[PDB]
């Protein structure tokens, strides 16, 4: 069988190259849930979930957009022409 | 199998727990280690003491200022609820452990019973 | 495949260093005075 | 001009030195070929000066032409 | 001990039975 | 859902035919599991749940995922301590700074202790080619660049190419799974990295009721 | 599986080895590591100089002189060969394709 290893070695180098590329992490979305029994808590669960911060990001999310809206009233007609100012390519990059 | 499919239990399940934010961590040691700590909520601070196990695990799970943690007093198990969003700017890229959660609000100390 | 038994001299074997080896034909030498003076001055 | 004295040290250091570069030396990849005709799909040392070859054609070229050690 | 000798008291009866700050941390 | 219909006729009169112009009507983003009577004897689990698996199989489900992969030629690395010694524990190591390049440009990036940890894993040192996902935080080691080839006149090194575009690219990936790869995926996991896992890895995958 | 035997499928693997009559090696300590080798064939003699995993996997062959050794620049495997009946035909590094 050690005759083998290179064919096999071959064959999983072939088939690696397109199954890494166009795959979706099904472990990631939670749809795999047969190990969360072994390291998680449903008391512990239930809270961790109540507790979220989605609000502390949409709240700071909108604290900059804000900021920002501010900024591009300031600034006027943004464009990305080539820079002859410094002030005009501060002002850009900040806003990228 | 089937059979017993068809028949439910419901059992309930009664659940002490310290959920809080830890403030501050002072840990000495030479003879045994004493330390002194602090965790709140929403609503309210408490300085606790440590006992050297209560230590031993906080030390075994590597816990930080700023995350919530939840003990329970029967046990002192310590499980780390995941990080404040403060801390949130700190890195570029996050590993899988992390996790971003607000602080828990009311008393430091509830009681629940679960079904 | 793999000798899994090996005998070694304690003076020779180190895993330091690794090492083997083997119209006259011979190894040519440098009779050049200028480089045999730079090597004794440096 | 450059030996005369109206040439001060400070205006000579800085003309010729100062516009060379001083602390970057190599920032792209270091490259090396055939010392014969530049190849790199293979290389490899020469036993007698340790410069580098690519082939035999190369191999026989650099032993009689070139190899600097003779 | 070996050369007949008793050992220390304290020492005794820890075997027959059997400060500064070293971490700190706080959120800026 | 249920909706049934039967191809009956005699031999050599086209049920098979029109079973396959169906599914080339239909199109490759159909689901369409071809099948005969005799393979539903198994000899592992009782037909009726070969049955169900292969009927779940006609269901698909197309799921889409953003991901965003931090990817490179690792130009710089260093590690940082906490400011206070007793910041921390032990090592107290703070986070890592890399340095990677790509065809657009550079960009140095600030990174968790948990993703040193993954570097030290896969044994990664400048000028490897390395790829990190910002999702879970995985870090995978692609090669040497191709810059770095000529380095060593022998040497045993996948030699691999700069990454094109820029270092940070986000993605939006769009894959069709069916119901029987969850459901294999909770039955028989892949994760873990004990013996015990690996001595289960070498195991068959003999179907499961 | 019967019919799927019976249907061959034939892949080219292009793999970049050297060929060659083995001449002296030098390895050398932390001054990661330093060392050299050199391989006769028919018509050259000539140096490498070595990296660490190639270092690594000749000390773990334990590869000895004055005989014929087959070394891969992709795969990286050694294969060994007897003692030069034999010897090396041509060039050191040869491109084969295996099918
Ligand atoms: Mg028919
Ligand atoms: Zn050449
Ligand atoms: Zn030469």
């Amino acid at each position: 069988a050690s005759d083998y290893k290179d064919v096999e070695r071959t064959l999983l180098k072939l088939f690696k190259k397109n199954n890494q590329v166009n795959r979706v992490d099904l472990d990631f979305l939670n749809l795999v849930f047969t190990l969360n029994d072994k390291d998680l808590t449903s008391y512990h669960a239930e809270e961790i979930s109540k507790l979220t911060c989605v609000k502390n990001f949409v709240e700071e999310v909108n604290k900059l957009r804000e900021t920002n809206k501010q900024l591009q009233e300031e600034f006027g007609e943004a464009s990305f022409l080539n820079f002859q100012d410094a002030n005009q390519y501060f002002k850009y990059s900040n806003k990228q | 199998q089937a059979f017993r499919k068809s028949i439910g239990i419901k059992i309930k399940e009664e659940t002490e727990l310290i959920e809080g934010e830890v403030v501050e961590i002072q840990i000495d040691r030479s003879g045994h280690k004493q330390g002194k700590l602090t965790i709140k909520t929403t609503d309210m601070e408490t300085i606790y003491e440590l006992g050297n196990k209560m230590i031993d695990g906080l030390t075994k799970e590597k816990v930080l200022a700023g995350d919530v943690i939840s003990i329970d007093k029967a046990s002192g198990k310590i499980t780390k609820l995941g990080r404040s969003f403060a801390r949130s700017r700190d890195y570029d890229a996050m590993g899988a452990d992390t996790r971003f959660v607000q602080c828990p609000e009311g008393e430091l100390q509830k009681r629940k019973t679960v079904v | 495949m793999k000798a899994l038994v090996e005998e070694i001299d304690k003076k020779t074997y180190n895993p330091d260093i690794y090492f083997t080896s083997l119209s006259r034909p011979v190894k040519r030498i440098n009779y050049s005075l200028a480089d045999l003076e730079a090597r004794l001055y440096t | 001009f450059l030996d005369s004295a109206l040439l001060n040290l400070m205006d000579k250091n800085v003309i010729y030195h100062n516009v060379y570069n001083k602390r970057y030396f190599k920032v792209l990849p270091l490259i090396t070929t055939c010392s014969i005709c530049g190849g790199y799909d293979s290389i490899s040392s020469c036993v007698n000066c340790g410069n580098k070859i690519c082939s035999v054609s190369c191999f026989k070229l650099h032993n009689e032409t070139r190899c600097r050690n003779r | 001990d070996f050369p007949n000798a008793p050992p220390n008291l304290k020492d005794f009866n820890t075997n027959l039975f059997g400060m500064k700050t070293v971490f700190h941390s706080i959120l800026p | 859902s249920g909706r049934a219909i039967l191809l009956a006729g005699g031999p050599s009169t086209g049920k098979t035919a029109l079973a396959l112009a169906i599914s080339q009507e239909l199109g490759p983003k159909v689901p369409f599991c071809p099948l005969v009577g005799s393979e539903l004897y198994s000899v592992e689990v009782k037909k009726t749940e070969t049955l169900m698996e292969n009927f779940r199989r006609a269901i698909g489900l197309r799921i889409k995922e953003t991901k965003e992969v931090y990817e490179g030629e690792v130009t710089e690395l260093t590690p940082e301590d906490a400011e206070n010694p007793l910041g921390g524990y032990g090592k107290t190591i703070s986070h890592v700074i890399v340095g990677l390049k790509s065809a657009k440009g550079t960009k140095t990036l600030r990174l968790d202790p948990t993703i040193y940890e993954s570097i030290q894993r896969e044994k990664v040192s400048i000028g490897d080619v390395i790829y990190i996902e910002a999702n879970t935080g995985a870090v995978k080691r692609v090669g040497r660049s191709d810059a770095y080839a000529t380095e060593f006149d022998l040497e045993t090194e996948e030699y691999v190419p700069l990454p094109k575009g820029e270092v940070h690219k986000k993605k939006e990936i769009v894959q069709d799974v069916t119901l029987h790869d969850l459901d294999v995926a909770n039955a028989r996991p892949q994760g873990g990295q004990d013996v015990i896992s690996m001595m289960g890895q070498l195991l068959k995958p003999k179907k499961t009721e | 599986q019967a019919f799927r035997k019976s249907i061959g499928i034939k892949i080219k693997e292009e793999t970049e080895l050297i060929e060659g009559e083995v001449v002296e090696i030098q390895i050398d300590r932390s001054i990661h590591k330093q060392g050299k080798l050199t391989i006769k064939t028919t018509d050259m003699e000539t140096i490498y100089e070595l990296g660490n995993k190639m270092i690594d996997g000749l000390t773990k062959e334990k590869v000895l002189a004055g005989d014929v050794i087959s070394i891969d620049k992709a795969s990286g495997k050694i294969t060994k060969l007897g003692r030069s009946v034999q010897c090396p035909e041509g060039e050191l590094q040869k491109r084969k394709t295996v099918v």
